């Protein structure tokens, strides 16, 4: 348990998406409460959040 | 061959997610007049910046 940021890791469990209810979304750290809908704006392949 | 220090940028962000342009809020007093406005263009008057 090294004092660094660790490499190995086991893997974290998904779920099925689901579409226009209120759910607590857990989208790689970030923990909250909201509703997912598709959305038609253009992101950069580089980005992941908003 | 260039170095970094802590200072603050102004930067804006296109509509398509991008950069187009950055403002150094220490290089001259207009730009950080304009940092303090946190816009790109002023309007005439006076302005308690710093
Ligand atoms: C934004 O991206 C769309 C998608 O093709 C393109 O048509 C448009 O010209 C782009 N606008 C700018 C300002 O880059």
């Amino acid at each position: 348990l090294l004092h660094a940021p660790a490499t190995v890791c086991g893997p974290k469990k998904s779920t099925n998406l689901v579409k226009n209810k209120c759910v607590n979304f857990n989208f790689n750290g970030l923990k909250g409460t909201g509703v997912l809908t598709e959305s038609n704006k253009k992101f950069l392949p580089f980005q992941q959040f908003g | 061959v260039g170095y970094l220090q802590p200072r603050t940028f102004l930067l804006k962000y296109n509509e398509n997610g991008t950069i187009t342009d950055a403002v150094d809020c220490a290089l001259d007093p207009l730009s950080e007049t304009k940092c303090t406005l946190k816009s790109f263009t002023v309007e005439k008057g006076i302005y308690q910046t710093s």
